[PDB]
């Protein structure tokens, strides 16, 4: 539901 | 790709998908020419049907130019003209007509359909009832839209609940356009036969908010309508009689066509009510006198046809009643015709309704997202455009007000010389008639000089009282306006535009969810990403609506206040003046009899 | 894609090459925002350089965040703010403004620079000399443009031909701004020299037409700049003085501060003067009489300041001299302050450049299509600006005819009355002295009958030149203005949308051709494709520049020659009414004394 | 130079 941090992967 | 004869298309070009055809954008092949190409999938009736359809000719139908064969397989094609601007669905999913289009595209669609609809009878063509699918949109050659008429011969809310024209799908297309919501709604093809079978007569909308409760009939248009009172008064005895529940009752085609007509070849003049704030467009036809205007004048603003005094740019307006509405000055919203009153009104202001915010939900659900974003984006739309219209309100207020006290000040200057002029010939008969008694003595002497005292007496107080209304007048005293520059919004603030930012920010996140909503799925960024937009979206919207209802609303109350006092004190002021002005009248009416006789005496002896 | 410790950016997504670094659009990992990346491709005194430039905080400064480090391999990257709208350069490329920018973007261009440059010099920060590159731009919170300035610390025309700021880029940066091209060109690094170093005193320009030929000079902006001409005035000795060939003469940087604030700090007020048919802006500080008012209306308009008649909404405008400048009322392009005489003076119009199309070159050149399609598009751009300038000048010239002659009749209207006043006075002193002289007979007598005889005959006199006043200010006499909605162009007509249709349609093909600019070579179809669009754009041009010469300019040369003739009358007839005027107070001037003998010789016997 | 009609090839 809520917004968590991006990643690079 | 495919190809035929003339004509070539790329399938990654699709403009519509059907069960029936499949309409792509392809290209003639020799001069380069965009078209739009119908390609059947599966036999002289239908070709039979599309050669007599080839032969029409008019502004208000999509032409067909040939019908040919595929090469590859041996289908059918229909070559037409491409209309790149969509359809009227497109013209209404945009989320500034959310609650209607604006009057002047109004009254377009309006115009368009019914000459579509006239040119397709008159040659004898049976159709289908058309819907808002049916009816394409191009760009003229002089910027206004042309709205076309095509594949004639939720798709199913728009059809009667069950060679003559049925006209149920042209009313509830006109409701749509102009409010921007379908006219019966249940709650959540048995409810919508129950609630249009018990409907009253003049009802054009209901209403169910609950499950299976009553209907809220309406007989008006809501309050969130965009057009103007004047088209309203117009336009409702139309749709209540199409939208009739017994198809005895209603019009048919040729009362229909001469109802509209008479809607369409109206002019328009824009009218600003100066006591009730309140901009009317009066509807005239282009042959009509000014008795009809003041008659028209009347019925929306309530003011007698013996009391209105119009105020056209700085002058007064003086319409003799044998004027042709043609002759008439050309005006606009933002250079009206204002009216005043002698008699007091009550002052209204702007009526408009009071739209929230729907709460948003906080689940990623990815269909749900763009209707929480195209809702939210029509809230905010819709108080845009009530922003400008009060803030146009407030402008024509200081700009009328500004003109009215000249007005009141040339009724001044006029009184006070016509007084002065009195005054020396009083002083003179005084001075004439009492020289020659008291020379001539070494009757109705008496009767002259007491009667003249007392005229003189009551010049003294004449000269007192246009004493204080110069005091009231006078700039920096009561009925000065130095407050109009300190209250309500100014053109300088910038609020329009302040709105305008967030407004396309907004606009920018909901074209991103409707993109992201055709993709059935996205990546992990790409989801995150749509999380962080969904909120900040939100927080543009209510950074949006706390700016509107505490900087636009606020202040035009404080405005609307203030006009309310000056309006009163200026209708005081006003009556003072035109009392003092017929006792003026009455003292120069006694004053030419008595110089009469004061002449006729000196004469004499 | 690339990362570091808190962003990330995918490698298409290319904001800038260069050879120093590469800018590419990435955004924070935690929250989503949008930024800059800087990545350097290759030492502490850089980094105490960012530093010192990490402290700043100002409204025109691109700020920096963080410098980081790459995780993969250990480069440098700056993490700075994200300007979408691109820099100068992108908005000198659009059509739109091919002929410099209107005059508020550009007075916003000049706020912006001349402050940045303010706040960089006096904290300490040498930096660069600013070229069109270094001026990013960003749209602010209420809808105006704000410009800021980065990477201070062809590129290569705007450079001075050899701690002190030098201004010559700045100069190049405002004329290329304000006109649209460079002010010194050569035809088709020694040459640039050679003009520069024999350039006389005060020039601003110079155009090299031939090979190795003269250097036309010039010290005026071109007729083609759209800069008002109060505005070019203020700005031609600055850039005189800051284009100066010798560096020992020119300004520095506090004396182009003040001067440049000087030009800010002005409010406009808009006059368009009638008997001329030209608008004009002058440019007034806040605090300044209306003294400097008329005199800066003498400057522009070449009326002395004893003859200039206001008109401001209907009635007269009277400015008392000690009224100061922010005190006047507001004034817009489309409601200006009226300026009319009553000596004559030549009536200009709008002088404006004579702009043709250049010739389509025949082959398929991929990199000179772009070219071509920018020119002509500039071209039908400049066209349009033009279209509507001319119709404001036909709306603001029939607006200003009607309000004159309706001080004309008010002027009228009180010199009858006036008029009927003494005539009242003159026949009651005629009859009493004569009544008195025949029956007190059972002097001077004749002196006063004779002469009073005469004053009658002169009233006959006047009374019919009135008369004949009248008929000539009738509705359907001689001056009357039914002939000005008869000629010109209207709004109805709707001719400024009908070359923005066609100037839309060039503007797609252009931004196609700059598409395919990009790639290097294009297959079969979209070579043929390309073509057509080639051939069709000047289709469209040849169209629209058509339209504008034979029916935009021709209909204003007739409404000019008649607008000519009819100032002519109505300055014959408004000298005609002064004449009756003062002839009725020279009347009413001998009448007083008149009856005061004639009264007392009543008293006396 | 001039333009060729179009083509499916």
């Amino acid at each position: 539901d809520l917004p968590q941090p991006l990643r690079s992967d | 790709m495919q190809s035929t004869s003339n004509h070539l298309w790329l399938l990654s070009d699709i403009l519509g998908q059907g069960a029936t055809a499949n309409v792509f954008r392809g290209r003639h092949k020799k001069t380069g020419d965009l078209f739009a190409i119908k390609v059947f999938n599966n036999v002289d009736v239908q070709m039979r049907e599309f050669e007599v359809l080839k032969k029409l000719n008019h502004k208000n139908i999509v032409k067909l130019f040939a019908i040919e064969e595929e090469t590859t397989t041996r289908h059918k094609v229909l070559i037409m003209e491409f209309c790149p601007c969509g359809s009227l669905y497109t013209v209404l999913e945009e989320p500034s007509n959310a609650y209607g289009l604006p009057e002047s595209e109004f009254l377009i669609v309006l115009r368009d359909v019914v000459g579509g609809m006239n040119h397709l009878r008159e040659n004898g063509i049976v159709h289908r009832n058309i819907k808002p699918g049916n009816i394409m949109r191009v760009i003229g050659e002089d910027g206004q839209s042309v709205y076309k008429l095509t594949d004639f011969g939720g798709t199913e809310e728009y059809l009667h609940p069950d060679a003559t024209v049925d006209l149920w799908s042209i009313g509830v297309t006109f409701y749509h356009a102009a409010t921007g919501s379908l006219p019966f709604r249940p709650f959540e093809k048995e409810v919508m036969y129950k609630i249009i079978t018990g409907k009253p007569s003049g009802a054009i909308s209901g209403v169910q908010k609950a499950e299976n409760g009553p209907i809220d009939w309406s007989g008006d248009m809501p309050v969130s309508c965009s057009l103007s009172r004047g088209l309203q008064v117009l336009l409702t005895p139309v749709l209540a009689n199409i939208l009739e529940a017994d198809q005895e009752k209603c019009w048919g085609f040729d009362q229909f066509f001469a109802e509209t007509s008479d809607i369409l070849h109206r002019m328009v003049i824009h009218v600003f009510s100066l006591q009730q704030m309140t901009a009317h467009k009066i509807y005239i036809h282009s042959y009509n006198t000014a008795t009809i205007f003041h008659e028209l004048v009347y019925k929306q603003t309530k003011i007698i046809s013996s009391n209105q005094e119009l105020i056209y740019e700085g002058r007064r307006l003086v319409l003799e009643p044998g004027r042709l509405a043609q002759h008439f000055p050309k005006t606009t919203e933002e250079n009206p015709i204002f009216v005043v009153s002698r008699e007091p009104l009550n002052t209204i202001g702007l009526i408009y309704e009071k739209i929230s915010l729907p709460k948003v939900h906080p689940r990623y659900d990815l269909d749900g997202d763009a209707s929480m974003a195209k809702a939210i984006t029509g809230v905010v739309c819709y108080a845009c455009r009530i922003a400008s219209t009060l803030l146009l309100y407030q402008e024509l207020m200081r700009k009328g007000i500004r003109w009215l006290i000249e007005l009141i000040k040339d009724d001044y200057n006029e009184t006070v010389h016509k007084k002065t002029e009195v005054v020396i010939t009083l002083d003179f008969c005084i001075r004439n008639i009492e020289k020659t008694v008291k020379v001539y003595e070494k009757g109705e002497i008496s009767d002259i000089h007491t009667k003249l005292l007392r005229l003189s007496s009551s010049q003294g107080t004449i000269e007192t009282s246009l004493q204080d209304i110069d005091s009231r007048l006078s700039p920096g005293g009561s009925l000065a306006d130095a407050w109009a520059h300190q209250e309500g919004t100014h053109p300088k603030d910038r609020n329009v535009e302040k709105l305008q930012v967030l407004l396309n920010c907004m606009t920018e996140i909901y074209y991103q969810f409707k993109k992201d909503k055709a993709e059935r799925r996205l990546a992990y960024n790409e989801e995150q990403i749509h999380k962080f937009d969904k909120q900040k979206l939100y927080y543009h919207a209510t950074k949006a609506m706390t700016h509107f209802t505490d900087e636009c609303v606020k202040k035009y109350e404080a405005f609307l206040n203030k006009s309310e006092e000056w309006i009163r004190k200026m209708l005081h002021l006003r009556k003072q003046l035109l009392s003092l002005t017929n006792q003026c009248f009455d003292i120069e009416e006694e004053v030419s009899k008595y110089q009469e006789y004061t002449n006729e005496l000196q004469e004499t002896l």
